[PDB]
RNA sequence: CCCGGCGAGGGGAGUGAAAAAGAACCUGAAACCGUGUACGUACAAGCAGUGGGAGCACGCUUAGGCGUGUGACUGCGUACC
RNA sequence: GUAACGGGGCUAAACCAUGCACCGAAGCUGCGGCAGCGACGCUUAUGCGUUGUUGGGUAGGGGAGCGUUCUGUAAGCCUGCGAAGGUGUGCUGUGAGGCAUGCUGGAGGUAUCAGAAGUGCGAAUGCUGACAUAAGUAACGAUAAAGCGGGUGAAAAGCCC
């Protein structure tokens, strides 16, 4: 009973290997390399889930401080402002547009200013 | 409409046939064979021959004319090459290969 | 494996190869190491085990109506060719026959086909009863069987 | 035209034309989608607000898909200590498309 | 198809002369480093910064105004014996007076990479004389 | 046809396997046996 | 000195860029022969601006 | 029938079901060396990967940053045993 | 080579006194998906609803499945009306794996379910094969050297003369 071995783990390799395109040099083209590319990759891959959100929350922030002073006091104040007012959701995702043209929007950060009571 | 010359068990190195290649690379026949004889390096007298086989059998029985055929596809692959263990200095039994080359030059109108 | 008084290991203290004698499983063409094994574990089985898995199967044979039980389809000679017309003519091809009788005209007959098969009931076993499509047996074989089975 | 909202329990900022993907509904496809809980209208305009289930200001939307994902895998995972695990999860989903945003 | 997201295409620059006058070095510094990144109007996408080109004509001629200066004086190899030869603070505004204005915002901007990418849209020159200026941008004081 | 159709209670069944194999499996290290010394390396199968 | 990997196939195409040799341009023709040549050189068999060239 | 030196080696033409069967000829990975297209590389760098992406071909993206293949640029980030 | 704030910069943008704020983790939390199992309801051979702590994991214990070589139905059935083999992609499962399909391909293939094993390689300075690598880099064998016309020849400073 012999076995002649080396046809599921061929499709194992070509598995990693097909995964592992658009990759650079040997991670394309042998398993070796393939495999230790794939692991990193999947770990920075779920790393990047949580953590895009993480490092693009800083942008909605910065962006929302240039308007936000613009408007009258500066950001802090405004956010605590929010939490303040009464029926209104405090968030730092409230405007896309505090990038260009801030002058909108200067209501909602006096309602805010006003609130911080 | 399409030929192929090969010359294989040729007497180059790919190393040695990639020099003179990249300056015929997909550059019309007339002109490379302009450029290729003012090459006189080893490799170079090689691929003529193996070029005006390229251009001659195309202008019968897949076509006509010679002038307005280009050289499409210039490479090299690796031949069976022959191992010589060769003697030197403090009694090394180094391994030398005697490497040939495979050239292929393909021509078509294009 | 053509040497015991050659070491590949001879001397190690630099970087070589792990093998140290010339029969190694891990050789090229060397004895591999998980060889010369039994290809089955242990074989005896237990006689009250063995004959009441025979009763087990028996009863699901009529379970499935597999049996009709038809003694002698023999005829005046052993040619199969006049066996097979005697089958298709009971309409019931395909079976297998279990002679009690051994009668050389019935074991000799019935066997140019693929399915249309005669054994002798000796040596019973309960792989040979689940074969084919259905079991018909002779009722001379049902007797030399059931003392077997009890 | 952007707007900000409250759905399910986050907050998310859109544009018109825009299609996105939000946490599961019961709405098929094929049938209306609409947000009194949203929070302003901010495209240019001054406004007093961030009230939820306002009235007269609306985004409507429409489903244009709803499925279950293809196969993702997380590998979790720690260095020279031979310790290596993976599973798989596909999470469903509602595709919605922003045809709305009234103020 | 996807989540709202940022890119490229919605962000840019324009020019700006900063005509903000008399300013004392590091005060004038951080704010232009400010703009440079972009953050005083915006910051969108993670990728690429808002920026300005920026050409400084006003407030070139003032010192550090403090002891920064005493203990970080820039030594670099350029080869010696006994010793090191270096660079010294004081060369700076001898030979035009842009260098101290200059390493007060180059040393603001990140890393390698993306602190060169930003770096390379300041001007300064000789100052409140230099010829690069002759565009007349938006005016601005801060 | 009743062959081929054999199939006992679990437990009772090798199921076509062998370990201490793989490296992400979990088996790349030793399992169902110990390390180090004359008792999990080499061997065992001498010392009484 | 040894290496510490094995290189790239990028690399080998990068140390021969520079290093391949060069010629002239244009099929020519001379003034006193219909023998193409190297040009601004002797016609290696025919007439340049008179004689002949070359012998074994 | 073509190229070459008496040569080497290949094509065209014709054989055949097939020469993507041309003689090491079964179908044929992967190492192996080179071409061809698309897009890319000259304010430009590090386990070469992940997250974000101008742009270019093809998909009316329901143009609202998406699918597919690539990708100036860049946030973030230390191989496996 | 600053290099004893991580750096620019800060003679207040420091430090201290009173006090307030914010940003800041898969944490705490909401939306949506999901695993097994306690408690209670329906009430069961088979499960489901409410509710619930819960689901990072080596050493090491314990349980289960896959396919490869081969066996039984396979004695059947599918096959040049396009099989194994190669390759891209979609689908599916917790993973292995499985399944579909255009191109390729011109003979081979198959469950269910049980069962044997020379049973899957990426490591052993393991053994063997093809062949890559730094590199077209280094080496020019006592430095008994060479010249140049003709010729056998395709090709000649070095051969033959």
């Amino acid at each position: 009973a012999r076995v002649k071995r080396g046809v599921i783990a061929r499709a194992r390799h070509k598995k990693i290997l097909k995964q592992a395109k658009g990759y650079y040099g040997a991670r394309s083209r042998v398993y070796r390399v393939a495999f230790q590319a794939v692991i990193k990759a999947g770990q920075y891959a779920y790393r990047d889930r949580r953590q895009r959100k993480r490092q693009f929350r800083q942008l909605w922030i910065a962006r929302i401080n240039a308007a936000a002073r613009q408007n009258g006091i500066s950001y802090s104040k405004f956010i605590n402002g929010l939490k303040k007012a009464s029926v209104e959701i405090d968030r730092k995702i409230l405007a896309d547009i505090a990038v260009f043209d801030k002058v909108a929007f200067t209501a909602l950060v006096e309602k805010a200013k006003a609130a911080l009571a | 409409m399409e030929t192929i010359a090969k010359h294989r068990h040729a007497r180059s190195s790919a190393q040695k046939v990639r020099l003179v290649a990249d300056l015929i690379r997909g550059k019309k026949v007339s002109q490379a064979l302009d450029i290729l004889t003012y090459t006189n390096k080893k490799a170079a007298v090689l691929v003529k021959k193996v070029l005006e086989s390229a251009i001659a059998n195309a202008e019968h029985n897949d076509g006509a004319d010679i002038d307005d055929l280009k050289v499409t596809k210039i490479f090299v692959d690796e031949g069976p090459s022959m191992k010589r263990i060769m003697p030197r200095a403090k009694g090394r039994a180094d391994r030398i290969l005697k490497r040939t080359s495979h050239i292929t030059v393909v021509v078509s109108d294009r | 494996v053509t040497g015991s008084g050659k070491k590949p290991w001879r001397q190690k203290g630099t970087g070589r190869a792990r093998s140290g004698s010339i029969k190694s499983p891990i050789w090229r063409s060397g004895g591999v190491t998980f060889a010369a094994r039994p290809q089955d574990h242990s074989q005896k089985v237990n006689k009250k085990m063995y004959r009441g898995a025979l009763k087990s199967i028996l009863s699901e044979l009529v379970r499935q109506d597999r049996l009709i039980v038809v003694e002698k389809f023999s005829v005046e000679a052993p040619k199969t060719k006049l066996l097979a017309q005697k089958l298709k003519d009971m309409a019931l091809e395909d079976v297998l026959i279990i002679t009690g009788e051994l009668d050389e005209n019935l074991f000799l007959a019935a066997r140019n086909l693929h399915k249309v098969d005669v054994r002798d009931a000796t040596g019973i076993d309960p792989v040979s009863l689940i074969a084919f499509d259905k079991v018909v047996m002779t009722a001379d074989a049902v007797k030399q069987v059931e003392e077997m089975l009890a | 035209m952007y707007a900000v909202f409250q759905s399910g329990g986050k907050q998310h900022r859109v544009s018109e034309g825009q299609t996105v993907r939000l946490e599961k509904l019961d709405i098929a496809t094929g049938e209306t989608v609409e947000f009194a809980e949203v929070l302003m209208i901010a495209n240019g305009e001054e406004v007093k607000i961030g009230v939820p289930f306002v009235d007269g200001g609306v985004i409507k939307a429409e489903v244009v898909a709803h499925g279950r994902g293809e196969k993702v895998k997380i590998v979790k995972f720690r260095r020279r200590k031979h310790y290596r695990k993976q599973q798989g999860h596909r999470q469903w989903f509602t595709d919605v498309k922003i045809t709305g945003i009234s103020a | 198809m996807k989540t709202f997201t940022a890119k490229p295409e919605t962000v840019k620059r324009d020019w700006y002369v900063v005509d903000a006058t008399g300013k004392t070095l590091g005060r004038l510094a951080t704010e232009l480093a400010r703009r440079l990144r972009g953050k005083h109007k915006a910051e969108y996408t993670p990728h690429v910064d808002t920026g300005d080109y920026i050409i400084v004509l006003n407030a070139d001629k003032v010192a550090v105004t403090g002891n920064k200066r005493t203990d970080k004086v820039y030594y670099h190899h350029t080869g010696h014996i006994g010793g090191i030869k270096q660079a010294t603070f004081e060369e700076m505004i001898a030979r035009r007076p842009e260098r101290v204005i200059e390493i007060a915002v180059k040393g603001m901007l990140p890393k390698g990479p993306l602190g060169r990418a930003m770096f390379r849209k300041l001007k300064v020159y000789a100052g409140n004389e230099h010829n690069h200026a002759a565009q007349q941008p938006q005016v601005l004081d801060i | 046809m009743r062959l081929n159709t054999l199939s006992p209670a679990e437990g009772s069944k090798k199921a076509g396997k062998r370990l201490g194999r793989g490296i992400g499996s979990g088996l790349g290290k030793t399992g169902g046996r110990g390390h180090k010394g004359q008792k999990s390396r080499s061997g065992g199968g001498v010392r009484r | 000195a040894v290496q510490q990997n094995k290189p790239t196939r990028s690399k080998r195409g990068m140390r021969r860029s520079h290093d391949a040799l060069t010629a002239v341009t244009s099929l020519s023709v001379d003034k006193t022969s219909g023998e193409k040549h190297l040009r601004h050189h002797i016609t290696a068999d025919g007439y340049y601006r008179g004689r002949k060239v070359i012998a074994k």
